[PDB]
RNA sequence: GGGCCCGGGGGGCCACGCGUCCCCCGCGAGCGCACGGGGUCGGCGGCGAUGUCGGCUACCCACCCGACCCGUCUUGAAAC
RNA sequence: GCCGUCGCUGGCAGUCGGCAGAGCGAGAAAGAGAGUGGCGCGGACGCUACGCCGCGACGAGUAGGAGGGCCGCUGCGGUG
């Protein structure tokens, strides 16, 4: 289970980094990179990943789907939504929200895929 | 042109015998001999102005080698007219026995 | 026109001196670095009037500003791109400081990354 | 010192001083116009 | 909907009325006065119409944001404080300016403005200070006054005629002295002059600089 | 259906605020009450004074009920006797304050810390002002500042001293539950007196300060307070 | 004096529906001001590119107050 | 005001959202009970629960005991 999974990891991962007074992990799904339970991207049955489209060009969005859990290969569905901002966060907005898919990550989403977007425009 | 503040001497710190607290200054002013003649300056503007090598900007004016620490007379001291004054950085010790410019704002008069 | 922290309170160190260890302006094989004094008859210890002060957990940093950088940031050590990347969502709280063992090399991939990201970086113009 | 916060605690304060406001300034009217009819009564 | 009534209980006192509960329900008659129990525009396209929001979603969300702050009461702007003056600062009063470029000058006061500044006079053609504002805490009041009662002020002479106009510089921008200035020192001054030299020697007064001197104490001398 | 249950909220919510408004005009006039009460008992001295005068007699009035204790002494170096029973006082610290009720079991143990108190008889405004400015409930074992009656209430009520003109009332006239009204108040944390002192180390007959000055703790109690 | 300051024949009340039997003789609406659960201004001014602005601590120097050299045994150490 | 300790063996799993309805600080036990008859698609942060939050009191220390060190040194298994 989660709970039971996580009792492993929060404080033994490969992913944690503990260093200047702060806690970080690097794993994907994660939408703070932050060694929590809430977010951490592993351990979840459903789990929401924002990330960079492989050419810098929108964001893609990732969750688990429901039956593979112990199969890593088809687990995770990806989308790319490479639209205008406030269309862009309106597909993430909604498929949060409409599909009650972690309700509670659904800001956290939101942020990531601005400052994704944010660093893909010019650089000043 | 005229003078416009009042001459007051830095007599020495806040202390006991013992212990010295620098963030307060005891000021003589000149004329106030009694604690009842210092109603006028208590918060009146404090200034101890003094020279130094290095030019350095002036309000109003172009650079030159005034410079000046700013306080406030806080409350009298003592039965003979001396008050306690504060300034934004306590005052060097080298300008005990040296002028202390007391001003004549903020008025209540 | 650097990047700022989502707030900038005012920082209030109860010291700024560091804490000399004892006697250590009399030799040189006694280093600034503070060790309790523990002698029966040591001043110090005893905490005299005039003499040399001694750390204690009274001096300690306001939690909220502890830590905190002048710039109103907080710095996290970072060795490549990867590292970089979780400072990511929390760029309004936390910059970068990149380990001295950093090659020249790959110092410009990381300050260029950081500023596509917008994290702030404290040793951006170093081994340039 | 501060007067909503005793009638907060005490709303029967805001009586009291109302009374003592207006018992005062009556005592003091009657003291000025008593010393008035004194004062014509020596000049008569 | 009836017309509003002034306050039938006069102020006793900062925050006490002259009468009390029921003396107030008498006098407002309330034994007779008793009571029982868009976001979207539609407009034409050339679909034929679209349902305009007429308040789009954020762009753009920052990595953190601030949380709201607790409600405080009693801190107003300084557009809605009190205006306080000192008693010994009437109209016509001779102030003595102790700080700015005209420090030590004797001025005429004419009036507080809605910001608590003070208006005075030089009167320009006695010591070159003009319609100028000041502020009440940096002035000495004497005790030599003049009768300005019968004294016409102009009414748009406000804290808004007097603010600095900010001048950009990318040499320098010089202030101008407008001729509506010009005009107004006029008008002000044609009034108050006569009235000072009614008092003997009060011009030539106005003309001096305070200054201390030497045995001269402020504590000591009247104003 | 939600608009049912909408009006249930709405009439619980007038129901908490007419208790509210009642109680209100409960504690109102208690202190209508207490005021007459108290101006009762200051007249009613004056008048039994001046008939005994008439007649060519004394009246001797009541020995007083009520004493307020000051530690003015240190804790350094205190005897075991006196130790005890300070801390049975709670004046553990220098100039803590407490009301105590008079009788012949505490007047004998103010007599053993008489040199590191000083005491006396408060009047009303003494008792108002200590209480007011001063006034610290109790309450869970913390200490907490009386700014609301509903502190009061919750812990004293069952007393039915419900507000700040009870607790004055119970503790002035010593009333039937002294004892707890005032054990709930945490012992008073008065500054050191403006104006300084005589002498801390001798009786106050002696022109010092220690001992029972009767009336004159008011003085004192001002300067503190 | 006390009896909700008993009963009969100018000034303040945290009195103000009524059907009644009778001791005695459970929701009105709003609006506004604030001594009201810890500060705000919906207030301003001056200066700024080659000599000026900021830099606690740090380097040197000065001054005022404080200040005897540590470890140790010891009732007691700055200890002749 | 700030730091830490101790205490409340205190509060928070209720982020229960358009399969929605925002409360449980309040003087005084126990239900924001269940029923049977008489346009918009939106709503901050949080929660490493070994975490986060609140409130109150307190803080000298040799010999000595204990706790916590994202204090420091060298080598081994994992990991980066
Ligand atoms: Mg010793
Ligand atoms: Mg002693
Ligand atoms: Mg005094
Ligand atoms: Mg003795
Ligand atoms: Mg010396
Ligand atoms: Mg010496
Ligand atoms: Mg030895
Ligand atoms: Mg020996
Ligand atoms: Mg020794
Ligand atoms: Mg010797
Ligand atoms: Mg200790």
């Amino acid at each position: 289970s989660a709970h039971l999974q996580w009792m492993v990891v929060r404080n033994c991962s490969s992913f944690l980094i503990k260093r200047n007074k702060q806690t970080y992990s690097t794993e994907p799904n994660n939408l703070k990179a932050r060694n929590s339970f809430r977010y951490n991207g592993l351990i979840h049955r459903k789990t929401v990943g924002v990330e960079p489209a492989a050419d810098g060009k929108g964001v893609v969005v990732v969750m688990k789907r429901r039956s593979g859990q112990r199969k890593p290969a088809t687990s995770y569905v990806r989308t790319t939504i490479n639209k205008n901002a406030r269309a862009t966060l309106s597909s993430i907005r909604h498929m949060i929200r409409k599909n009650k898919y972690h309700p509670d990550l659904r800001m956290a989403a939101i942020r990531r895929a601005s400052a994704i977007l944010r660093s893909q425009k010019p650089v000043m | 042109s005229g003078r416009l503040w009042c001459k007051a001497i830095f007599a020495g710190y806040k202390r006991g015998l013992r212990n010295q607290r620098e963030h307060t200054a005891l000021l003589k002013i000149e004329g106030v001999y009694a604690r009842d003649e210092t109603e006028f300056y208590l918060g009146k503007r404090c200034a101890y102005v003094y020279k130094a090598k290095n030019n350095t900007v002036t309000p109003g004016g172009k650079p030159n080698k005034t410079r000046v620490i700013w306080g406030k007379v806080t409350r009298a001291h003592g039965n003979s007219g001396m008050v306690r004054a504060k300034f934004r950085s306590n005052l060097p010790a080298k300008a005990i026995g040296h002028r202390i410019r007391v001003m004549l704002y903020p008025s209540r008069i | 026109a650097a990047l700022r922290p989502l707030v900038k309170p005012k920082i209030v160190k109860k010291r700024t001196k560091k804490f000399i260890r004892h006697q250590s302006d009399r030799y040189v094989k006694i280093k600034r670095n503070w060790r309790k004094p523990r002698g029966i008859d040591n001043r110090v210890r005893r905490r005299f009037k005039g003499q040399i002060l001694m750390p204690n957990i009274g001096y300690g940093s306001n939690k909220k500003t502890k830590h905190m950088l002048p710039s109103g940031f907080r710095k996290f050590l970072v060795h490549n791109v990867k590292e970089l990347e979780v400072l990511l969502m929390c760029n309004k709280s936390y910059c970068a400081e990149i380990a001295h063992n950093v090659s020249s090399k790959n110092r410009k991939a990381i300050v260029e990354r950081a500023a596509q990201l917008a994290i702030r970086v404290t040793n951006p113009n170093a081994r340039l | 010192k501060n007067l909503r916060i005793m009638l907060k605690l005490n709303p029967y304060a805001k009586t009291m001083r109302r009374n003592t406001i207006l018992r005062q300034a009556r005592n003091h009217k009657l003291r000025v116009e008593r010393a008035a009819a004194a004062l014509a009564a020596k000049s008569d | 909907k009836g017309k509003p009534h002034c306050s039938r209980n006069p102020v006793l006192v900062r925050g006490i009325g002259r009468y009390s509960r029921s003396a107030m329900y008498s006098r407002k008659a309330l034994y007779k006065r008793k009571y029982a129990a868009l976001a979207t525009v539609t407009k034409p396209v050339g679909g034929g119409t679209r349902v305009v929001k007429l308040r789009k979603m954020p762009r753009y969300y920052p990595t953190e944001d601030v949380p709201r702050k607790l409600l405080s009461h009693g801190k107003k702007p300084f557009s809605q404080h009190v205006r306080k003056l000192r008693a010994s600062i009437t109209p016509g009063t001779i102030l003595i300016i102790l700080t700015g470029r005209h420090r030590g000058k004797r001025v005429v006061f004419l009036k507080q403005l809605s910001s608590g500044l003070l208006l005075v006079t030089g009167p320009l053609s006695l010591n070159r200070v003009p319609l100028r504002r000041t502020h009440q805490k940096f002035v000495i009041a004497t005790s030599t006054k003049i009768d300005i009662s019968g004294v016409k002020i102009p009414k748009h002479l406000t804290d808004a005629y007097f603010k600095k106009k900010k001048l950009r510089k990318p040499e320098k921008e010089k202030y101008e002295i407008t001729e509506q200035r010009k005009v107004d020192q006029k008008a002000v001054d044609s009034q108050i002059l006569p009235k000072i030299k009614a008092v003997p020697q009060l011009q030539g007064y106005l003309r001096s600089v305070f200054a201390l001197t030497n045995g001269v104490y402020p504590h000591k001398l009247v104003f | 259906n939600f608009a049912e249950l909408k009006i249930k909220r709405l009439r619980k919510k007038f129901a908490q605020k007419m208790l509210r408004k009642a109680r209100r005009k409960l504690i109102y006039e208690k202190a209508k009450h207490y005021h007459k009460e108290y101006r009762q008992m200051y007249r009613t001295e004056i008048r039994m004074a001046r008939m005994a005068r008439k007649a060519g007699n004394f009246y001797v009035p009541a020995e007083p009920k009520l004493a307020f204790v000051i530690r003015i002494r240190g804790i350094n170096g205190v005897s075991p006797k006196v130790r005890k029973v300070l801390q049975l006082l709670r004046l553990r610290q220098i100039f803590n304050g407490t009301f105590v009720k008079l009788n012949k079991a505490s007047i004998n143990m103010l007599r053993i810390v008489e040199p590191y108190i000083a005491w006396g008889y408060p009047n009303l405004k003494s008792v108002n002002e200590l209480i007011y400015k001063r006034g610290y409930g109790k309450i869970n074992k913390k200490r907490i500042a009386l700014t609301d009656n509903t502190l009061i209430a919750r812990s004293l009520g069952k007393y039915n001293i419900i507000c700040m003109e009870d607790l004055i009332h119970e503790i002035y006239t010593v009333g039937k539950h002294f004892k707890e009204a005032n054990n709930f108040l945490w012992p008073f944390k008065l500054s050191s007196p403006r104006g300084g002192m005589k002498k801390k180390t001798t009786h106050f007959v002696e022109g010092g300060d220690a001992g029972n000055r009767e009336d004159q703790i008011n003085r004192l109690i001002r300067r503190m307070n």
